[PDB]
């Protein structure tokens, strides 16, 4: 099968450097054309270069000249050196091999994180969201987690560490103050909670940060 | 230098009906016999971008034969047969004329479901955050459909309109409707200036606003 993994990705401030990984496996690495393609927050997708089989390389106009893409046939390794980085550069980078030829972008990888701002990393401070009492007598209840101020992207939440698939929105962060924010809502049955324990787990690799919040009820 | 416009930016549509995305070059693409490089691609919730069409009309191994394009000159089109769940995510079109080649805009196609209301629920700053001295209310209104909902909020019955900020989920994968989340934020002292919270909300699905709120004089 055929393979494709970028690493490299991170926080880096503009006018820096950084220089992405694309390790490639299940395939005849020199006979395919590979290319960086960048998503960013506005879900837009963006070529960003590619090489041939035969050494020819080429790039967009907005990266020419900054981004040089480069490859070890030896290493089976694609890499992609960032030089000069901009905040426009800022999203999500993957590599993608031809169908064939120069045909065709296939086995795209997860793709690489690349910030680019002069602001700190920050880890995020969690707090629960619990119902105001209200006796309730209703089937389902719903409770929640804010995660906020942490930077930079992303942060990932699970519930009972991830035990409680059904009845969960996590919602996309906003930017506010170049720190971010979002919440997390799961909803389960009354005669769940608060019997059983019910915690979110947050992640924010980051900072290294794995945080538990337990959400008790607010006593009356 | 090319520019593609794709349109519609979204796209509602019936399961078990047809469905026909756009893409415009400002270039018209040459050849009636001689390859096309005209692709087509499609990137589900939270995964990588996959190829659907190439060369125009060839459909990659693993795509179901719903899907088809076409196309000539500058002007070409993606096309599903009868819509499958499976379909949900946002197609982008792709120009491989020129260097450097050119992505369209993208579509984000949407599964049309029954209108449904929302699940609204209020949540008072946790007492873990007023100790560090910041007061956050938070407003969710889940699950429901279509998308376009109103939310004002109100304290001690005068609307806020500012320090409101708010987010959305993604169409639900398994019952295709629409979640929100709507943030108050304020400090501990003005948070405490007041008593009465509420989250109103207007859904065309009912003339009458759902309204959840608290009094900071209760648990």
């Amino acid at each position: 099968e055929v393979k494709l993994v970028e690493s490299g990705g991170g926080l880096v401030k503009p006018g820096g450097s950084l220089k992405l990984s694309c390790a490639a496996s299940g395939f005849t690495f020199s006979r395919y054309a590979l290319s960086w393609v960048r998503q960013t927050a506005d879900k837009r997708l963006e070529w960003v270069a590619s090489i041939v089989s035969g050494g020819n390389t080429y790039y967009s106009g907005s990266v020419k000249g900054r981004f040089t893409i480069s490859r070890d046939i030896a290493r089976n390794i694609l890499y992609l050196q960032m030089s000069s980085l901009r905040s426009e550069d800022t999203a999500m980078y993957y590599c993608a091999r031809a169908y064939y030829g120069y045909v065709g972008l296939v086995h795209w990888g997860q793709g690489t994180l690349v910030t680019v701002s002069s602001a700190k990393t920050t880890p995020p401070s969690v707090y629960p969201l619990a119902p105001g009492s209200a006796a309730q007598t209703n089937s389902m209840v719903t409770l929640g987690c804010l995660v906020k101020g942490y930077f930079p992207e992303p942060v990932t939440v699970t519930w009972n560490s991830g035990s409680l698939s059904s009845g969960v929105h996590t919602f996309p962060a906003v930017l506010q103050s170049d720190l971010y924010t979002l919440s997390s809502s799961v909803t389960v049955p009354s005669s769940t909670w608060p019997s059983e324990t019910v915690t979110c787990n947050v992640a924010h690799p980051a900072s290294s940060t794995k945080v538990d919040k337990k959400i008790v009820p607010r006593d009356c | 230098d090319v520019v593609v416009t794709q349109t519609p930016l979204s796209l509602p549509v019936s399961l078990g009906d047809q469905a026909s995305i756009s893409c415009r070059s400002s270039e018209v693409i040459v050849t009636r016999n001689g390859y096309t490089p005209i692709e087509w691609y499609l990137q589900k919730p939270g995964q990588s971008p996959k190829l659907l069409i190439y060369k125009a009309y060839k459909r990659f191994p693993g795509v179901p034969d719903r899907f088809s394009g076409s196309g000539s000159g500058t002007d070409f089109t993606l096309k599903i047969s009868r819509v499958e769940a499976e379909d949900l995510g946002v197609y982008y079109c792709f120009d491989g004329s020129t260097v450097p080649p050119k992505f369209g805009g993208g579509t984000k196609l949407e599964i049309k479901r029954a209108d449904a209301a929302p699940t609204v629920s209020i949540f008072p700053p946790s007492s873990e955050q007023l100790t560090s001295g910041g007061a956050s209310v938070v407003c969710f209104l889940n699950n429901f459909y279509p998308k376009d909902i109103n939310v004002k909020w109100k304290i001690d019955g005068s609307e806020r309109q500012n320090g409101v900020l708010n987010s959305w989920t993604d169409q639900d994968s398994k019952d295709s409707t629409y979640s929100m989340s709507s943030t108050l934020t304020l400090t501990k002292d003005e948070y405490e200036r007041h008593n009465s919270y509420t989250c109103e909300a207007t859904h065309k699905t009912s003339t009458s606003p759902i309204v959840k709120s608290f009094n900071r004089d209760e648990c």
